[PDB]
RNA sequence: GUACACUACU
RNA sequence: AGUAGUGUGC
RNA sequence: AGUACACUACU
RNA sequence: GCUA
RNA sequence: AGUAGUGUGC
């Protein structure tokens, strides 16, 4: 996507498409990700609270992973997704990344 | 394909139980498959996907002013219709396989529309679309309908649908009913293949043997058996089912006592543990020590390596001369008083010139231009030794020995006791001794002392300078160590004895028996001497300080010279093709080093290169001996359970002459310790699961494990490297025939005696040895003959059609081979003839046999080795055989053929123990043939059994396996423990836990002993006689030949006789000379022991029975315990890989292990098999079948070998196919899954051997940098030997065309315009007219040029349509001309003859005008005798087939093509001939002709459109090549967790012909359609002859070399013909298997190229590919491409990725102004997205679109009307308590009635066809229905019916009166299945 | 179609 | 030598 | 009676 | 083995 | 000397 820029609050959503590690649906890989990957979107230009400016994200519970023990003699474990509680949304991620 | 419909459809699988309802499954499989074709074909063409349309409504949408009162159209409906210039185009789609169905459609559709075509004056094309879903290729039925549609861009996938049919299948296999539901028509046979039995068979010893082992009611079944005739009878399958019931009680109660045995089991199975690999170690050395002569003594070592070595002196002059000058005087100044001494001041005094250089040097030079001066060798004019000084020079470093100069004692002693001219164990070193290994550990670590130092050189090579940016970007890693090689003194000394070994082989090819010869090298110290195959030579090292050289055990001693010292080592006496080994060895130890090395920082460079220069510089058998058991002692080791200990003790035989043999031996040792050690540090990935696919499988990758050949951690692929790669080491050939061949006679021997005297019964019960249980044998052919007989019914078909037995002899390209075969008859005068001619050569040899072996031997069976295809040409011409069917012919042989002989000879492979090869008679082959292809279509069938699948798909067979067998484990171990680990959410749980079912994977990879020899061959006797596709007179034969074939004979070969006459001395227990009763006879009678290979396909299907058996006997085990089994079983030959996963309860899992272990062998000892303990082996993880690896799912092969084949063999022509081979080479290791550096590095050590061969190397005389405008080889096209520069993605997919391609790409991306450049390579093509020429390089220049006028045409024009491709076209250019004769040919029979017709008085235009009336026997086979036998006597007229006749080594081939190097050996004028419109010419002079003739061209912007019409724009596949190059994003790194195994797509989507090209070149040889329509096809070639003139290209060469000759020629117009031939051949071409290992799977053609372009760019991680725009073109081969691409498929990825973008990361209450937001405003892909959005609008696909639709106002109601038809759903009503309403799409129901008695029903559809009638009445009544109909009533016509299924189960349908009666009938057929009504209730309106 | 090379099972 | 392939050259 | 030729190098 |  | 070998070969 080659488009001007879209600030809404303090985010700038085209720096979202731009982004590489916060498009995943998973809401751990996007929970314990990093603040340097966050600091691509920040564009503020006088806001005063971060949770006025994040309200411009999602509210619907990601579709998460749980992985279980197979017991079996070769050990293994099995991963897949799974959508989360009511809490899992992508703000709250956001949230607790920030 | 809609998860949630591929959902719905499984989960109507999983709930059939009815044989029924699968047929409707089927069904609506089928229509599913064909309405989503449908929908994807109607969405690339961008037309309306229109269903069930008839008629009427096409004629009033193109004419709506007429009603159909005037006219009745035919009520037959179209898939679609499509209306456009004033035309119909009625459209049909097909998903079938073959043309069958298209071709009757078509005449239905046409007959049926010509009535109206001419009433409604228009006219109605009739369209049939058919896709093959198995390889997606499209043919288009109208060739004007692709004239609207040049470009058609289908990229789908059935293998959705492959998936749910078979899995349909496999669940409802065992039910007879259900496969005469998926039958085709009927069980139907051929005609006879013979009118008469055989009745000499019932009265044959064999058969008396046969039927008298047996008890007598098993008699009575064969001889019945035997005489059932399944045509006659009523059912074809009442004989199978007769035996099959007759022997189902013993089967059942085997089964069931093997079954009862999981509890007699006690948990104790062969582990291995270090005290039983211990043992096995004391009673190996006991029998090695009683075998061979075990020495203590140092001093009794063999040369590790052949060479001696020390560093270079900088201080002296590295000239030639000075340095013989420096040896010379070096040689002479030994002080001491050693034994040879005074022989090497000797040889130091002949080779002294004193001072006299210049003279030297002159007189050399002289003769040097004496010889290349000619192309042939200098004849008739003697060389003389010139006077210099003190040396006779006969040539440039060619010393004569001087008798004046030597004393003659001394050249006695040196040439008898050192050089060894004219001079009861084997004796091997004691690898258990300590001061021998200490001794060892010694010199490994001296040699490591010295070698490991730098060089004080650069590093600058060939492969560093040109390939390191390459082998840099890939990896740096890899750079940095090839770099560490480059530097120290290891690559130092391996390329000093690759440079001296060359110089040694181009010397010694002319040396004389009374000259010595002296070579040289790079290093100023390393010297040889070549003293008068078998090269004797010895190395000489000069050197400052004592102690100071490489010694590997070659030293003959260091002495005490002027300046220094010099050592001499022994004298090597080596063969040529060891030499050759030598040479190459640079690439080996590189290629070894750097991937031992790879990706792991724990190993030290030092350490591997110590190993790897030992490894890769033995060419004796003292590895070979290591290296093979090497795999099986680690493993057996490794794995869970084994007979290590068996294997070491009775197999494992060290062969250590060598010290690093007793290194390596202890290596093997510690290993096998520490391998037992390890194996609990094997852990498994997390593996993803999908639901529909897995990702991230396999083995965890942690470095805990340790090394084998150098200390280190090491993880578990690189352990699996470091075991299996050794093997690879091993030189082939490296067998003396003399041993060999005495050594098969003796095994074969010792076996035949063993069955004679203690083999003696034939069936048995209690699993004895070589004995078959034949209860169980019969009862397990029985089912699965009628498993797979009854699988496919027109299998004779399929059997007589496949294997060309209607057909001619002569069209069977194993029956016209080029092979060995062996032929019986009075050949005495021809071996007398050879005999004295071969002993006037020897005697003649030395002044500057069979008649022995005859008259000793009485009962002689003469014979003598021929060609297949002489052969044949006998049999013809002496009226043996016929012109008829072959099969016939086959038949008639098994009878006419009493007497089998079979010879053998040496496989000379680079296994310890060499392989026998079995040559027999033609009749033989003909036989066999027979048997065999009647096995192997069976085996086609059966999925277990694996040589019928095509090669190395296999690879993928044990991935799906292992996939299955995974999702097997994880769903039944949630089930089973479910509601316990539901009750789970603390010391109340563990307990709990410890009663759960628990899951256990086991996977046997078994080999089996002896598979030919020990094999009861009787029971394949019942394999032929229960075959129900067979006629009694057919079984009757083959069982003929069969008995006959057990009394055949093994003819020892007459240079074994030689070699055992000449013995002279009795040896001691000679079991030759017992079985052959003192050597009276040649020939010994094999009965058992079935030879080798010649039964490939029927020993495989009854090894599948026996693990049918087996895998039944484990499930009545396993549900003895209430758990749950899968078992898998491959079978090839021999090679065996059962994989069994079991879940239960009740036992622990060692109980289950040695249970399945010990019914294994039982079951394969109840089959006649025997399971090779000794290299059986069971694991957890690896699976290993036919050496190919499946870790966890995750494939995996040694890519090594294909690395180390890089160095191979080849053919030696030029320096052009030379390199073209050693690059395939290395594209089957980037399928291997090889990483991409090591893929350069190989591709780099291929183009340095081939300029090695051919003095090319950077410096070296045939350099040709210094001739062209390059600043590099990189910048010399290939065919003029420059090196290969193309993308690695580009190089594994093309293919050597990728150097021209990439140019051109390269062209593309400097000089089109900007605005031109992020667009496909059609529209950038066009865009030529813009280019000036001049502004480019001097090399662009130049190399267009070459492609303008060396590759493409003069007459070549840029606006033709219809040229060639790469395909048809020739690559060569400089190929050397060698003078060769053609050999002696005197054996053959077809050469007589050709012989006797170029004497014949004019005769042999008669052949040529044969030959060119009927012309298509220049690039086929003839169809008849006729044409077969002129086209064998026309091909002795080619040179190079008379040379391929005579047999040749390829190390003298190598020689030849270093020697001739500055010989004129180029014909220009054959190059010259190219272009415009003497003798031979060097390399470098053909360099200056030609770029003196290419400054003479011009290059215009015509020319440029020519090139890149021809190169490009013809072919789809360099299309799509260079459209994956310019338009590719790179994306997101990330590692190789899970990778999995694709097959390559085709890449040519469309396909124009569809008869075979063999059939399509008959019928344009003449103008007849010969077979079904054909119109097309011949006027498609008409179109592609005339439009690029082929035939007047032709027709003017023709005229000019009339011209140029004046008579009238007629062998130069043969090969315009034969030329002309093959390019409409590579035309018409009506695929392969190539499997790769990729990062994930790739199902369509661009996601191979995504995966292609995403895997081989780093070494460490792989990228996710998306393309710019449509990367793929319209088909059509040699035609161009002069249309892009509509960008539709941007528009669908934009508005998909803005959807789910938008409602994944945005707040749901502000997502509309962020779709307006981006629609107005953004762009995708460089396209404005309101263009794409725009491109979505006016489609006709809008219904994809809906919700995208919706919120932004663009949406109406026939998009909804649209998109109702299409995801049609059921819709319930009125769930009250008397009246139901199911609404469907056209499809609605009402029932009136109580809960008692139904009043009457109404259906509403939109059709009434009773086809439809029953398909609403089955998808209506399959949702929420109140009750279940419970009365009945009396009926006569529609109803709705139920039947009953156990525990409250119905199907509720409608059914007519009449099929209500016939289904009630067919389940009233006698049977198991409990019988249930259709009891039928209220009436249908 | 012929020739060559390679891997794999015998 | 039979097999199962793959790739090169005419 | 002859039987004909490569490397020649940063070392 | 090939050439005079 | 070298290569091959519990079959003497080269
Ligand atoms: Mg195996
Ligand atoms: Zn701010």
């Amino acid at each position: 996507f080659e488009g001007p820029p879209i600030k809404t609050g303090l985010l700038d959503l085209t720096e979202l498409m731009k982004s590489q590690d916060l498009l995943n649906l998973n809401y751990d890989n996007i929970r314990n990700s990093n603040l340097i990957s966050f600091s691509k979107l920040i564009c503020c230009e006088g806001s005063d609270n971060i949770n006025d400016g994040l309200e411009f994200l999602s509210d619907d519970p990601m579709n998460f992973t749980e992985g279980e023990a197979i017991h079996s003699t070769p050990i293994f474990n099995i991963y897949y997704s799974k959508r989360g509680e009511r809490h899992m949304t992508y703000r709250n991620a956001i949230k607790l990344l920030i | 394909m809609d998860y949630q419909e591929y959902q719905q459809f499984l989960a109507r699988i999983n709930t059939a139980r009815d044989a029924c309802v699968a047929k409707d499954i089927d069904v609506d499989l089928l229509m599913a498959r064909h309405d989503y074709f449908g929908r994807e074909l109607c969405k690339s063409l961008n037309i309306e996907y229109r269903n069930d349309v008839p008629f009427i409504d096409i004629i009033l949408d193109i004419r709506p002013e007429v009603d159909p009162l005037t006219i009745d159209a035919p009520h037959i409906t179209p898939d679609n219709y499509l209306y456009i210039n004033n035309v119909l185009y009625i459209i049909d789609y097909k998903v079938s396989v073959s043309n069958e169905s298209s071709v009757i459609t078509y005449d239905k559709y046409y007959e049926l529309t010509r009535d109206i075509s001419d009433r409604l004056s228009i006219p109605i094309e009739i369209v049939i679309i058919r896709i093959d879903p198995v390889s997606r290729d499209l043919h288009i039925n109208s060739d004007r309908f692709k004239e609207l549609y040049p470009t058609i861009v289908v990229d789908i996938n059935f293998n959705q649908f492959f998936d749910l049919k078979q899995l349909l299948y496999e669940k409802f296999g065992d039910d007879e009913e259900f496969l005469l539901k998926v039958a085709h028509g009927d069980f139907t046979l051929t005609a006879p293949w013979c009118k008469t039995g055989c009745p000499e068979f019932w009265k044959h010893p064999i058969y008396k043997e046969f039927k008298m082992s047996m008890p007598v009611p098993e008699r009575r079944l064969f001889e019945e058996s035997v005489k059932f005739n399944a045509y006659e009878s009523e059912r074809w399958n009442t004989n199978l089912v007769k035996i099959r019931e007759y022997t189902k009680k013993d089967y059942s109660e085997h089964i069931s006592k093997s079954a009862k045995n999981i509890f007699l089991a006690s948990g104790f199975y062969k582990q291995p543990n270090k005290n039983e690999i211990s043992e096995g170690w004391t009673l190996m050395v006991e029998r090695v020590q009683d075998q061979r002569e075990i020495s203590k003594s140092l001093h009794d070592q063999k040369p590790s390596i052949h060479f001696i070595w020390g560093a270079h002196n900088p201080g002296n002059s590295n000239n030639a001369t000075f340095k013989l000058i420096l040896l010379s005087k070096s040689l002479q100044s030994i002080k001491g008083i050693s034994t040879y001494t005074e022989a090497f001041k000797s040889l130091g005094k002949m080779m002294d010139i004193g001072d006299k250089a210049i003279e030297y040097e002159e007189f050399c030079m002289s003769l040097k231009s004496k010889a290349r001066s000619s192309w042939k060798q200098i004849m008739n004019k003697k060389l003389e030794p010139k006077q210099i000084n003190n040396a006779l020079v006969l040539w440039e470093q060619q010393f004569m020995i001087n008798n004046d100069l030597i004393d003659k004692s001394e050249k006695l002693k040196l040439f008898k006791n050192f050089c060894g001219i004219g001079k009861s164990k084997p004796k091997i070193l004691d690898f258990d001794d300590a001061n021998m290994y200490l001794a060892s550990l010694t010199m490994m670590e001296q040699s490591k002392k010295i070698l490991s130092k730098s060089n004080g050189l650069k590093p600058d090579n060939f492969i560093l300078n040109e390939f390191g940016s390459r082998i840099k970007d890939a990896n740096k890693e890899t750079y940095d160590n090839m770099h560490k090689i480059f530097e120290t003194g290891y690559w130092q000394c391996i390329s000093d004895f690759s440079t001296l070994m060359k110089n040694i082989l181009s010397v010694s090819q002319y040396n004389r028996h009374n000259t010595f010869r002296i070579a040289m090298c790079a290093n100023n110290n390393v010297f040889a001497i070549v003293f008068p195959a078998t090269v004797v030579y010895s190395i000489i090292v000069l050197h400052k300080e004592e102690e100071n050289i490489f010694n590997p055990g070659c030293l003959h001693g260091t002495f005490k010279c002027m300046n220094g010292y010099i050592s001499i080592s022994r004298a090597i006496r080596l063969d040529k093709e060891r030499c050759q080994r030598i040479v190459s060895s640079p690439g080996l130890f590189l290629t070894t080093c750097l991937l031992f090395k790879h990706d792991n920082p724990t190993l030290v460079m030092s350490d591997i290169m110590n190993f790897s220069i030992y490894t890769s510089l033995s060419i004796t058998k003292s590895v070979l001996s290591l290296t093979e058991p090497a795999r099986y002692m680690i493993m057996n080791s490794l794995a869970i359970s084994s007979n290590v200990k068996d294997y070491i003790a009775e197999k494992f035989s060290p062969y250590t002459k060598t010290l690093f043999s007793v290194y390596m031996t202890r290596l093997i040792k510690n290993a096998c310790f520490d391998a037992y050690d390890q194996r609990q540090r094997v852990q498994l990935r997390d593996i993803y699961l999908s639901d529909y696919d897995i990702t991230q499988k396999g083995i965890k990758d942690n470095r805990e494990l340790t090394s084998i050949w150098f200390p280190g951690s090491v993880t578990l692929k690189e352990y699996l490297t470091q075991i299996y790669l050794p093997f690879y080491f091993n030189a082939k050939g490296l067998h003396e025939k003399h041993h060999v061949m005495v050594d098969l006679a003796k095994t074969i021997l010792e076996i035949e005696c063993e069955q004679r005297e203690n083999i003696k019964e034939i069936w048995s019960t209690n699993c004895t040895k070589q004995t078959v249980n034949l209860k169980i044998l019969i009862h397990s052919l029985c089912k699965n003959l009628l498993a797979d007989t009854s699988r496919h019914n027109h299998l004779r078909n399929r059997i007589e059609n496949r294997n060309n037995f209607r057909r001619s002899i002569t069209t069977i390209s194993t029956f016209t081979s080029s092979k060995s075969c062996l032929k019986i008859g009075d050949f005495r005068k021809e071996k007398e003839l050879q005999s004295v001619k071969q002993k006037k050569i020897l005697e003649v040899q030395s002044r500057k046999n069979y008649e022995m072996l005859r008259n000793a031997m009485p009962n002689y069976t003469d014979y003598i080795s021929t060609k297949v295809f002489d052969r044949l040409y006998e049999l013809l011409d002496k009226k043996v055989l016929t012109d008829k069917p072959v099969i016939e012919q086959i038949m008639d042989m098994m009878i006419d053929h009493k007497k089998f002989y079979f010879t053998f000879f040496n496989k000379g492979q680079k296994t310890s123990k060499d392989r026998e090869i079995f040559v027999g008679e033609y009749e033989a082959k003909m036989c066999m043939y027979a048997v065999e292809r009647i096995a192997k279509e069976r085996c086609k069938l059966n999925p277990d059994e694996m040589i019928s699948e095509p090669g190395d798909g296999k690879l993928k067979v044990l991935e799906q396996k292992s996939e299955q067998e995974i999702r097997f484990l994880v769903e039944t171990t949630r089930q089973k423990n479910r509601e316990i680990d539901e009750a789970i959410e603390l010391g109340k749980i563990e307990k709990l836990s410890l009663g759960k079912a628990k899951g256990l994977k086991m996977e046997i990879n078994a080999d089996m002993s002896k598979w030919s020899a020990q094999d009861v061959f009787y029971k394949y006797f019942w394999l032929i006689a229960l075959d129900p596709i067979l006629y009694p007179q057919e079984k009757e034969r083959i069982l003929y030949f069969m008995c006959n074939y057990m009394d055949k004979e093994l003819i020892l070969p007459d240079e074994l006789l030689f070699n055992l006459l000449d013995q002279k001395v009795a040896y001691q227990n000679d079991i030759i000379a017992t079985m052959t009763n003192q050597l009276n006879s040649n020939t010994v009678l094999i009965k058992r022991n079935w030879l080798q290979g010649n039964f490939n396909y029927t020993s495989s299907y009854v090894h599948s029975c026996a693990m049918s058996v087996y895998k039944e006997i484990l499930k009545e085990a396993i549900t003895l315990l209430d758990g749950s089994i899968l078992v898998n079983s491959l079978v090839h030959s021999d090679d065996n890989q059962t994989s069994i996963t079991i879940v239960q309860d009740k036992m622990e899992n060692d109980k289950i292990i040695d249970f399945a272990m010990k019914e294994f062998e039982r079951a394969c000892l109840t089959f006649g098999c025997q399971a090779n303990m000794k290299k059986t082996y069971v694991t957890n993880c690896i699976k290993e079948f036919v050496s190919l690896f499946n870790l966890y799912g995750e494939p995996f092969s040694i890519y090594g070998r294909f690395l180390l084949t890089s160095v191979g063999d080849c053919a030696y022509i030029g320096p052009y196919e030379d390199l073209a081979s050693r690059i395939s080479s290395a594209q089957t290791a980037i399928k291997h899954g090889c990483p991409p550096s090591l893929a350069w590095v190989s591709i780099a050590i291929s183009h340095w051997m081939t300029s090695l061969t051919y003095n090319m190397l950077p410096g070296q005389s045939n350099d040709p940098i210094d001739y062209f405008p390059a600043e590099n080889r990189k910048d010399i096209p290939i065919e003029l030997n420059g090196v290969l520069d193309a993308p690695l993605s580009m190089i594994s997919t093309v293919g050597l065309e990728s150097g021209n391609l990439y140019f051109l790409i390269k062209l593309l991306s400097k000089y089109t315009p900007v605005m031109q450049k992020r667009e496909s390579v059609v529209n950038q093509i066009a865009e030529v007219k813009n280019w000036k020429v001049e502004d480019l390089t001097d090399n662009e220049i130049f190399r267009l040029k070459i492609l303008r006028y060396l590759v493409l045409d003069a007459e070549m024009d840029p606006s033709d349509i219809m040229g060639e491709t790469s395909d048809m076209r020739g690559r060569s250019i400089l190929t050397p001309r060698k003078f060769t004769t053609a050999g002696s040919l005197r054996k053959l029979y077809s050469f007589s003859k050709y012989q006797d017709r170029l004497s014949s008085p004019g005769g042999m235009v008669e052949l040529f005008t044969y030959l060119l009336e009927k012309p298509e026997l220049l690039v086929t086979k003839g169809e008849d005798m006729k044409d077969y036998m002129e086209s064998v006597i026309f091909r002795y007229n080619s040179k190079r087939f008379k040379e391929s006749l005579s047999i040749q080594n390829p190390a003298q081939l190598f020689i030849e093509q270093i020697l001739f190097s500055h010989k004129p050996v180029i014909d220009f004028s054959g190059i010259r001939d190219k272009y415009i419109n003497l003798g031979k010419v060097t390399f470098t002079e053909a360099y200056r002709l030609l770029m003196r003739d290419l400054s003479s061209l011009e290059l215009t912007n015509d020319d440029i459109q020519v090139i890149y019409s021809y190169i490009i724009l013809n072919d789809p596949m360099m299309i799509t090549i260079a459209n994956t190059h310019i338009l590719s994003i790179y994306g997101s790194p990330q590692r190789r967790m899970g990778m999995s195994c694709s097959t390559m797509p085709e890449f040519r989507n469309l396909k124009l012909i569809h008869h075979s090209p063999a059939l399509v070149l008959r019928a344009y040889s003449k103008n007849n359609p010969d077979p079904t329509e054909m119109a097309r096809d011949l006027v498609h070639l008409k179109e592609f002859v005339e439009n690029t003139n082929l035939e007047e290209k032709m027709k003017v060469r023709i005229a000019m070399n009339e011209a140029e000759k004046g008579q009238r020629d007629i062998v130069f117009e043969l090969k315009e013909m034969t030329r002309f031939y093959q390019v409409c051949y590579e035309y018409v071409k009506s695929h392969k298997i190539k499997v790769f290992i990729l990062p994930a799977k790739s199902y369509t053609t661009t996601d191979f190229c995504s995966l292609m372009q995403g895997n081989l760019i780093k070494d460490k991680e792989w990228y996710t590919v998306h393309y710019l725009k449509q990367i793929l073109s319209g088909g059509h081969k040699a035609i161009m491409q002069h249309n892009a691409t509509s960008e539709q498929n941007i528009a669908f990825e934009c508005f998909k990725l803005i959807t789910h973008f938008a409602d994944s990361f945005i707040d749901s209450l502000s997502r509309s102004a962020f779709l307006q937001l981006i629609i107005d405003e953004f762009s995708y892909k460089d396209v404005k997205v309101s263009k794409l959005y725009d491109i979505i609008k006016n489609g006709y696909n809008r219904t994809d679109f809906i919700p995208l639709l919706f919120r932004t106002g663009d949406l109406r109601q026939a998009d909804l009307d649209k998109y109702d038809a299409m995801k049609s759903h059921e819709r319930v009503t009125w769930n009250d308590w008397i009246n139901l309403t199911i609404t469907g799409y056209n499809r609605s129901i009402t029932i009136i009635g109580e809960d008692n008695k139904l009043t009457y029903a109404e259906l509403c559809l939109t059709r009434k066809t009773p086809e439809n009638i029953t398909i609403s009445g089955r998808k209506l009544l399959g949702s929420r229905h109140g009750l279940k109909f419970e009365n009945m009533s009396k009926i006569q016509n529609y109803y709705i019916t139920y039947r009953k299924k156990d525990r409250h189960q119905f199907v509720y349908q409608i059914h007519s009166h009449e099929s209500i009666t016939r289904r009630n009938e067919e389940h009233m057929a006698i049977r198991t299945r409990i019988y249930n009504e259709i009891t039928p209730v209220c009436v249908v309106n």
